[PDB]
């Protein structure tokens, strides 16, 4: 029986929560990921840093669909991210869709993920999650949005941001280039430029993972005949689609 | 077995203090300052966000000021994630009370409940306390306008003017100097911003580093209105009170 | 048939002695006053086991109360311990109709009717059982607050006799108690067979019956 | 639908003398119109000079006796081998019975022995544990045939002194154990004649200060 | 609460001078359908006990597994498992009786009537009955179901009381048992011709006979029976 | 740290040994068993003169035939007394008789080793349990937080105990009257108490077969103190 | 040392110190002897008083008509274990109409003690027991340690100075095993064996505790004047 | 569930978590109780590091447990709320089942029992609170005053004080309280109580609270003015 019913994260004399600080350090080591909000979309992007070349890195998905209009990326511990994605997909249903018959708005799904992360910071016998998330989404009444969630459970909305390794440089790069009139293609172009700085090796469609929240894709719905159902706004760009935009770089 | 790794979060020191409560209070002293001031015709809540960025989406951002119901709001100093756990609980208690009695929850009954929840984490369960101090601003028809604070011990007290977070010693001295009982909400607004202006660790006080709210019976006839100020409205009241 | 009433000298408790299963008279020597403690009496009607079991249990709770509080339990408190208990069991099929009788300094002589459907009634005169209506007639028409102890005892005896005569399921013998502030006093067992003839002669009542 | 109860017939009888007590029972066990056994003992020595019979549904009767025996064992373990007195045994059995108040032992229990002054004692229980000390008690099938007889012949009910025509009761003399046993045998002989479930054998357990003795008599087997 | 589905009819038994005999037919009925024709309802436990079971067959198969598991368990950490600490008939019975009463008390009976027949360590005959209600009893002869109504009267003419037991040889007892089985075959509509018989003797141990048949049957007189009153042809 | 149920290298339970230390700091309690009764006396030890000393309750009725005196962390005794009272009353409910003094004592002692990681620590109080039953007459037991109980002809517990026990060793004999036992308890309490013994800072009680357990009035004890003073002044 | 904080920790040489410390509590206990013939089994126990005003602490506990034991060490632990034995003897009688074999009782005690040696939060039992009984295979004597080791013996002793008694019984083995049909002689050999472990004090009438069980002898305990005969 | 034995014995027989609970009591604002002949007064110190405090709404230091009994305390304020809630629930439960309100002693015994339980239950720490509980038993005119502490011991007092500097004010009460003649009026009792706090308080300003409890559920808190007249008259007799 789990006999660790006491907190493993506690306050030190200086007021610090050590385990949260250390989770944040694990995030700091993580591969860079970023997101940029345009007027008509959001882009999230990261590097697919393949662990061996015998690994098939398209089978490792760092950018994840949470709902048809919400996607997530991370920096830090991959396995922690994968389980959070499973829980986030589920909670979108159990605490929202099965009640209201519609997917949650971005900010409330973020809220639910954040709560899960907060509880790993206070509940008995567990450590905090060693990841920061960037969550991009659209919903009818709030439009496009982009949030960061940290190991403490704190979340903040951004116009554009970066997390992980090269984030201090990437954020300065983004402050120069961001304005409130970017069109989604502009934000994609800026994302690719920003991401090049933190990437050492190969830089192409097979080593970059990029997704957008944009227009509804009726072609990805899987059925026709219900006028109000127009398709998911989340879309992962292909290897080829990324490379096309890398000549325009 | 597992005992070896237990910090024992709910023990007295030899001086009869609660270690984790004391250390949570130390954490809270580095949070952005929040101020509440109670006037005869309403209440002001003013709080400083922690060092921003130009890329932060301010108009969709909330980190200090939260609505508990239509008559009660809080200002937060400390761990934001911890605060949201408690805030959602308080929102539920308020609705439970409304459902049971068909009357809005009196401010103190809400405050006492949240404070009892905090107290429990200091006495049983072996969990760390919530790293949060609240200022509660609200109205009910028994006591009218009221200000309370609570902290990680679950202790709460009522105030005419109060601060929490960073530099409360300096802030409190300044409030005590200029506060007067017959003061009005528009006067209280100015006192709150002047006080933040002087105690801030920032170079200057600008709209993008503030959150601001008033609770006024400046809602037409015997009824109360909460106003969480938009970024542009914070910008205007900074100019109008001549801080920018 | 069981009865209890309050008067200037305390409380009279009087009961018959008969238990039946259908028409079969199982016993004529049943003890229908349960001696809860030296200051408290309860009467048996309904289920014999439910009354016995829970009223001697009541005696245990009364004893614990006075150990903890260093004071005699009130009749109010004692009766409520029983009624709260049976109320917990409501619907499960307990059968009980009882008078909890005592005489304390704070209350004076006190009687509570307690019942398995959770009723708890304070009053001056109660009568419970298949013969209760016969007992009430005699009680109601002769009762006064200012009866002497001797006349009160006789009245209680005479009322059970009335019931024993007319009610097929009442009889055997009459048990009498007098409850004072200093405890109850037993006033003996009176065979109804002998009592009936004796009362008929001395009183001239029951002219309908040939003796 | 499953019926958890049955009726195994049987008739039992306990009588308290001045310094002795007897508990008697027939040894026939039946269901419906069949005989299961002509000799299935139903009165038991439980230790500490206590005898017991739980008449009615034999499965419940056996379970209760077994439990009581066990309770005697644990009373010795828990209270320094103190002898379980008959009044204490009786209260204890009330609690065993009332513990199954809402799914009762379908039996009429009688125990016999001597009280703490050496006087004969009999206690009688209903199926859910109300009890009383008694001088005389028959239980089971032929109880209604036997009790009126004992009222008349043990307590001298309705007998008056010749010559007084009802003015002076026949005075209540004490019966010897030989006398009591005669009344027991005639009780069962009579019950055997008129009740189909009574017969085969009569086993009497006699309790005195010297311990527990047994006697057995044949009854008619038809 | 349930209801018996596949069922076995009578078990019959008696004591004789040196042991006990027990018998039961080999049928498992399904209501009035005589469904299963090679069912063994006498189950030996070791070399000193035979448990005979009537009533529900699914419950019989359960009890049979309980008994087998009892033997396994008794042997655990028991150097004297095949000597002084072998299972006695009386241990096996008390265990079954405990289980039966417990199951009835939970309103979920094992729908059976059971006779445990055997010989104890000291040579004493053991014969005792228990059923779905937890009712138990002993007699020099025991039978379940129809056997109680038809076998017992016949068996009691051989051993009518305790003192008859030492006068009853195994030959007289077996013949009495075999005749009773014929009578049940005549008169019980849920009986079969085929049965098993077991003798547990204090000298010769356990003899277990399978595939016995009812024989020497009288049917010839039937040829003369015509109509139901007045018919002559 | 180390478990609450740890043995020391000498084969003793640390926590039990340490509770024994807390008991040594307690006010003194004394009992003396005679063939006419058992006496129980205690030092009240009020911490200030404004404390109303008749609110100090260190002698306690368990049943009519059983009394109890305590020494140590006396707040710990309340659940022990509650248990003892429940056990005495429960036994009478089940058996229609008085429970034996030893059986009652054993039942209290069964509580004691029920601590672990059940209560979180041993009790920090010792009890003198005195009473009468028909089988073993007048009895006095000493119940410890180790779960052991010893029967005694006389016994002292608390801070004055080994001075008091030496005294009791010398003064006890099998013919003491009740009156003699009362004076003896008073005299030994007077000996080992810091303050001057009087009727407001010591308390007496007895249990007799006839009258059961009784705590003495202050007026009654005052008389016995006076009578003690005069017998001492008379040699 | 760093390995003796709880029962769930092996030392680097594979030892269990909390169990060894539990064993140490038995060693401080007052001596008790057990021995048997082929018809009887006997317990003798030297009881300990607290002082001259106090009773002598009882050492012998009856478990059933055919079984009982004596203790050395923590007495409340003996009460827990003997209570468990009573229940198991009882269960065997009620369910199987069968007297619990002494060997089976030993196995049950071993397993009950073992659980307190392998889990967090428990502590081992701090008591040793000598169990005698008479069952279907005759007279038996068992020694129980709270490590959970249970051993069948002709004779033994446990407690302070038990070594003297134990050596005596080792020499006498061929004599006492043959004391069949004479309860008093077996007890004498028992009182003699226990005498090899006394110093300073000797066997008095409130000091001495004897129990016996055998062929036609329910487990019975002798104390007080009933042991004067053997003093 | 979290089960850890936090209150345990030390080698010298001390339970340090209970002793440290008392240290929390020592730090709390001073509280005093004094019984007159027909009343009881409870006085409480208010630490004056807090102006801008709203005194209408700030939790008061004396709490009604029922209409005839009050409780004050020194120590952890948050802890005291837990005991006050439990005591109020128990007071109503006693009325419901016994059909009589609690005696002051019964209520004290209950609160003290809760405090003790928290010194030997796994996973909890002791209350950092001592209490003064005062009032009148139903239909009784004899005044009652009891004290409890973190260990769960309780006792009755003619007058008593707890919290910081209570050594000093107990000093004062022991020299100024005569048992043979208790403060025979409300006035005398309230004056003796304000005097005792003036040994320790500072300004007799809104530093001192006073609550009077009389028989028959007659309970009232004095205001700043009425206390001020006591403060005033006390120092004017001083210069002499
Ligand atoms: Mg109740
Ligand atoms: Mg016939």
């Amino acid at each position: 029986t789990d006999r660790y019913s006491f907190s493993l994260t506690t306050f030190s004399p200086s007021g610090k929560l050590g385990q949260i600080d250390y989770a944040l350090t694990a995030v700091k080591q993580g591969v860079t990921s970023l997101g940029i909000k345009a007027t008509n979309g959001v882009v999230i992007a990261t590097e697919k840093k393949s662990s061996s070349p015998l690994a098939m890195s398209e089978t490792l998905s760092k950018v994840s669909l949470l709902t048809p209009d919400i996607g997530a990326v991370y920096s830090g511990m991959g396995p922690d991210y994968r389980v959070l994605v499973d829980k986030s997909r589920k909670v979108a249903h159990t605490s929202y869709k099965r009640i209201y018959g519609e997917y949650p708005p971005t900010k409330l799904l973020v809220s639910e993920v954040a709560k899960i992360m907060q509880e790993a910071t206070q509940s008995g016998g567990v450590r905090p999650f060693g990841v920061s998330l960037l969550i991009a989404g659209h919903d009818e009444f709030n439009g496009f949005s982009l949030y960061q969630v940290d190991p403490s459970g704190s979340y903040f909305p951004w116009k554009a941001t970066a997390i992980g390794k090269g984030s201090v440089a990437a954020k300065t790069f983004l402050e120069k280039r961001w304005n409130d009139e970017l069109e989604l293609e502009d934000a994609i172009h800026i994302a690719l430029l920003t991401l090049k700085e933190s990437v050492e090796g190969e830089f192409n469609g097979d080593t970059i993972e990029l997704a957008i929240i944009g227009d509804e894709n009726p072609d990805l719905l899987g059925y026709t005949g219900i006028p109000t159902d127009k398709g998911p706004r989340f879309r992962k760009l292909t290897s080829q689609e990324i490379n096309d935009r890398l000549e325009a770089l | 077995g597992s005992r070896r790794y237990d910090s024992r979060t709910t023990i007295f020191s030899p001086e009869g203090r609660l270690y984790q409560v004391e250390y949570a209070l130390e954490s809270i002293s580095h949070a952005g300052t929040a101020i509440g001031i109670m006037a005869s015709d309403g209440i002001v809540l003013a709080a400083e966000r922690k060092v921003t960025s130009t890329l932060l989406e301010q108009d969709t951002s909330t980190e200090k000021l939260y609505k508990l119901n239509d008559k009660i709001a809080v200002a937060v100093a400390g761990l934001t994630a911890d605060a949201e756990i408690l805030i959602n609980t308080a929102r539920i208690h308020a609705q439970n009370y409304l459902k049971t009695y068909n009357e809005d929850i009196p401010v103190e009954i809400l405050v006492r409940r949240l404070s009892d929840i905090k107290q429990g984490y200091t006495q049983h369960g072996g969990l760390r306390p919530f790293g949060v101090s609240f200022i509660y601003a609200g109205y009910d028809d028994r006591y009218g306008y009221q200000l309370y604070t609570s902290n990680p011990s679950g202790n709460y007290t009522g105030w005419k003017a109060i601060s929490v977070g960073a530099n409360t010693s300096a802030a409190q001295t300044l409030l005590q100097m200029d506060y007067k009982d017959d003061m009005k909400v528009d006067d209280a607004i100015e006192l709150a911003l002047k006080t933040l202006s002087k105690t801030t660790d920032s170079s200057a006080l600008t709209y993008d580093r503030l959150e601001f709210a008033t609770i006024r019976k400046g809602a037409n006839d015997g009824e109360v209105y909460q106003k969480i100020f938009k970024p542009q409205e914070i910008k205007d009241i900074l100019v109008k009170t001549g801080i920018t | 048939t069981t009865l209890a009433f309050r008067f200037q000298g305390g409380i009279i408790v009087a009961v018959d002695s008969r238990a039946t299963a259908g028409n079969w008279v199982a016993s004529q020597t049943v003890k229908k006053v349960i001696e809860i403690n030296p200051f408290l009496l309860g009467t048996m009607a309904g289920g014999a086991a439910d009354c016995q079991f829970w009223e001697t249990w009541l005696g245990s709770q009364c004893r614990l109360h006075e150990l903890r509080e260093k004071e005699r339990i009130s009749v109010a408190a004692a009766s409520k311990i029983l009624s709260n208990l049976v109320y917990q069991y409501k619907g499960a099929g307990l059968s009980m109709g009882t008078m909890i009788c005592g005489y304390t300094r704070k209350e004076g002589p006190t009687i509570y009717y307690v019942d398995s459907d959770g009723t708890r009634l304070k009053g001056d005169i109660f009568c419970v059982g298949s013969g209760q209506t016969f007992a009430y007639g005699v009680l109601d028409s002769n009762y006064k607050w200012d009866l002497s102890v001797e006349d009160a005892l006789y009245l209680g005896k005479r009322s059970i006799l009335a019931a024993a005569h007319r009610d097929a399921y009442s009889g055997g013998s009459v048990n009498l108690y007098h409850v004072t502030e200093d405890g109850w006093i037993y006033h003996g067992n009176h065979d109804v067979g002998e009592l009936f003839w004796k009362v008929k002669e001395e009183e001239g009542s029951f002219n309908n019956v040939i003796g | 639908q499953f019926n958890p109860y049955g009726d195994n017939g049987g008739t039992i009888l306990g009588i308290a003398g001045e310094d002795f007590a007897v508990l008697a029972g027939d040894t026939r066990n039946i269901t419906d119109y069949s005989i299961n056994s002509r000799y299935e003992p139903k009165v038991f020595d439980c230790g500490d000079n206590i005898v017991m019979s739980a008449n009615g549904f034999a499965a419940d009767g056996d379970a209760l006796v077994k439990r009581f025996k066990n309770s005697v064992k644990w009373y010795h373990f828990d209270h320094n081998d103190k002898k379980l007195s008959i009044n204490s045994a009786a209260r204890n059995i009330q609690h065993l019975l009332y513990g199954k108040r809402f799914f009762p032992y379908y039996v009429h229990t009688i125990i016999a022995g001597l009280d703490e002054d050496g006087k004969g004692a009999v206690y009688s229980f209903d199926p859910v544990g109300s009890y009383e000390r008694e001088q005389c008690r028959a239980g089971g099938a032929a109880a209604s045939l036997i009790m009126p007889f004992l009222d008349n012949q043990v307590n001298f009910k309705n007998q008056y002194e010749p010559g007084t025509n009802g003015k002076v009761k026949k005075p209540l003399k004490y019966l010897s154990v030989e006398e009591v046993i005669k009344l027991v045998r005639d009780s069962f002989t009579s019950a055997t004649e008129r009740h189909i479930q009574v017969g085969d054998g009569l086993e009497i357990l006699i309790v005195t200060k010297d311990g527990v003795r047994k006697e057995f008599y044949e009854l008619k087997r038809d | 609460t349930q209801q018996p589905i596949v069922t076995g009819t009578s078990v019959i038994s008696m004591k004789y001078d040196n042991g006990v005999i027990i018998a039961a037919d080999n049928l498992g009925s399904y209501g009035s359908l005589l469904r299963f024709n090679g069912v063994e309802r006498l189950i030996p436990v070791g070399d000193n006990t035979v448990v005979g079971i009537s009533g529900d067959i699914s419950d019989m198969q359960h009890i049979e597994r309980l008994l087998k598991d009892l033997v396994t368990e008794n042997a655990y950490d028991n150097p004297l498992a095949d000597a002084e600490e072998a299972l006695e008939p009386s241990y096996i019975f008390e265990y079954l009786a405990t289980v039966m009463y417990q199951r009835r008390s939970k309103m979920n009976p094992l729908w059976n009537a059971i006779i445990v027949a055997g010989v104890q360590s000291n040579g004493d005959q053991f014969l005792r009955y228990v059923n779905l209600l937890g009712v138990t009893y002993s007699s020099p002869t025991l039978a379940t179901g129809f056997g109680a109504h038809m076998a017992n009267p016949l068996l009691r003419k051989v051993v009518d009381r305790e003192s008859d037991i030492p006068k009853t040889t195994v030959q007289v007892a077996e013949e009495a048992i075999v005749n009773a089985m014929r009578v049940l075959y005549y008169r019980d509509a849920r009986s079969s011709r085929n049965f098993s018989l077991a003798i547990i003797d204090k000298n010769t141990g356990l003899t277990f006979k399978k595939n016995l048949q009812v024989e020497n049957m009288k049917w010839d007189f039937a040829k003369d029976i015509k109509g139901y009153g007045t018919q002559k042809i | 740290d180390r478990g609450v149920s740890t043995f020391s290298p000498e084969g003793r339970l640390f926590q039990v040994e340490y509770s024994l230390e807390a008991i040594k700091l307690g006010s003194t309690a004394i009992g003396i068993a005679t063939k006419e009764g058992v006496v129980l006396g205690v030092e009240k030890r009020a911490t200030s003169p404004l404390l109303e000393s008749d609110s100090i309750e260190k002698i306690v009725e368990i049943d009519r035939h059983i009394g109890c005196a305590m020494s140590g962390l006396t707040a710990d005794a309340r659940s022990m007394i509650e248990h003892a009272r429940t056990a005495a009353v429960t036994h009478n409910l089940y058996y229609d008789e008085d429970i034996n003094v030893e059986s009652l004592t054993q039942s209290v002692c069964d509580l004691a080793l029920r601590f672990g990681e059940l209560m979180s620590r041993p009790f920090g109080v010792a009890l003198l349990i005195a009473g009468h039953d028909a089988d073993d007459g007048y009895q006095l037991f000493h119940a410890e937080p180790s779960g052991t109980f010893y029967r005694y002809n006389a016994k002292a517990i608390g801070s004055g105990s080994e001075g008091a026990q030496a005294e009791l060793l010398n003064e006890w004999h099998s013919s003491l009257t009740l009156k003699e036992a009362e004076l003896l308890v008073l005299k030994i309490l007077k000996q080992v108490m810091e303050e001057k013994l009087d009727e407001n800072n010591a308390q007496l009680s007895c249990i007799t077969k006839q009258d059961g357990f009784k705590i003495y009035d202050n007026e009654k004890t005052a008389e016995l103190i006076k009578e003690l003073k005069e017998k001492e002044a008379a040699e | 040392n760093n390995y003796d904080g709880d029962t769930v920790t092996f030392s680097p040489t594979g030892r269990l110190f909390q169990v060894e410390y539990a064993l140490e509590a038995i060693k401080q206990g007052s001596v008790t002897v057990g021995l048997r013939s082929n018809t009887h089994a006997v317990l003798v126990a030297l009881k300990r008083n607290a002082d001259e005003l106090s009773s002598y602490q009882k050492k012998i506990i009856k478990c059933d008509e055919h079984m009982g034991l004596s203790l050395a060490g923590l007495a409340p632990d003996a009460r827990v274990l003997s209570n468990y034995l009573r229940q198991q003897c009882n269960y065997s009688s009620l369910v199987f109409n069968r007297k619990l074999a002494v060997e089976r009782a030993g196995h049950l005690l071993c397993d009950k003690a073992q659980k307190n040696t392998q889990s967090y939060g428990g502590r081992p039992y701090g008591v040793g027991l000598l169990i005698i009984g008479y069952d279907k295979s005759g007279a038996h004597l068992l020694e129980f340690q709270p490590s959970g080791n249970v051993t069948e013996l002709y004779g033994t002793a446990i407690g302070a100075r038990s070594q003297g008694a134990k050596t005596y019984l080792e020499r006498t083995l061929d004599t006492f095993i043959k004391i069949d049909g004479n309860p008093d002689e077996l007890i004498k050999a028992g009182v003699e064996a226990i005498s090899q472990s006394l110093r300073d004090e000797s066997l008095t009438v409130d000091n001495l505790s004897i129990a016996i069980v055998g062929k036609d002898t329910p487990f019975t305990i002798y104390d007080g004047e009933a042991v004067a005969k053997y003093i | 569930g979290y089960d850890r034995a936090l209150s345990i014995f030390s080698p010298d027989g001390h339970i340090f978590q209970v002793e440290y609970a008392l240290e929390a009591v020592k730090r709390g604002t001073c509280a005093v109780g004094v019984k007159g002949k027909n009343c009881v007064v409870l006085g409480c110190e208010r630490r004056s590091t807090l102006k801008l405090q709203d005194t209408r709404i700030t939790p008061s230091k004396v709490s009604k447990i029922d209409s005839h009994v009050v409780l004050s305390f020194s120590g952890l304020n948050a802890d005291s709320r837990i005991l006050i809630e439990k005591a109020r629930v128990e007071a109503q439960s006693h009325r419901l089942t016994l059909e009589d309100p609690v005696t002051v002693e019964y209520l004290t015994r209950y609160v003290a029992g809760v405090q003790q339980r928290y010194t030997q239950s796994g996973g909890v720490r002791p209350f950092g609170v001592s209490t003064l509980i005062a009032g009148f038993d139903p239909r009784d005119d004899e005044p009652k005053l009891y004290q409890t502490e973190p260990s769960g011991i309780y006792s009755s007092w003619s007058a008593q004080t707890i919290g910081r500097n209570s050594k000093t004010v107990r000093e004062f009460l022991e020299k100024n309280y005569d048992r043979k003649e208790p403060p025979a009026t409300v006035e005398e009792c309230v004056k003796l109580t304000v005097r005792s706090l003036l040994e320790v308080v500072q300004t007799g300003a809104k530093n001192i609270e006073i609550t009077v409890v009389k028989p028959d559920s007659d309970i009232v808190a004095l205001s700043s003015e009425e206390i001020n007249q006591y403060v005033t008259q006390i120092e004017q007799e001083k210069q002499e």
